[PDB]
């Protein structure tokens, strides 16, 4: 049978967030002009220019 | 910059040369060894003023 102080209870929770998904959209990006690109040796590739 | 169109004039005025069917290789290779020659001794002093 129904006993009201064994079935009764306080709830804890938020207020209130926001979920993000898609966390690169917080992202600026930005390249250096493709004749200036270098390797990992910091040296211009296609030397042939 | 890119030094083709100055090895592409030089076939244009040497005037028994096809220079449409000249391929890159070419003009990038003989750039190479015109750059080992000593400049004369006229244009290089006005470069030096």
């Amino acid at each position: 049978q129904f006993d009201f102080r064994a079935s009764m209870h306080m709830l804890t929770s938020n207020l209130t967030f926001t979920v993000y998904s898609d966390l690169l959209a917080f992202v600026s990006a930005d390249t250096v002009e493709p004749i200036n690109a270098v390797a990992f040796d910091n040296m211009r590739i296609m030397n042939e220019l | 910059k890119k030094m083709k169109s100055i090895v592409e004039d030089f076939l244009k005025r040497l005037q028994i040369f096809d220079v449409a069917r000249v391929p890159d290789d070419q003009m990038y290779r003989l750039r190479d060894r015109l750059r080992l020659l000593p400049v004369e001794i006229r244009r290089l002093d006005i470069f030096n003023l």
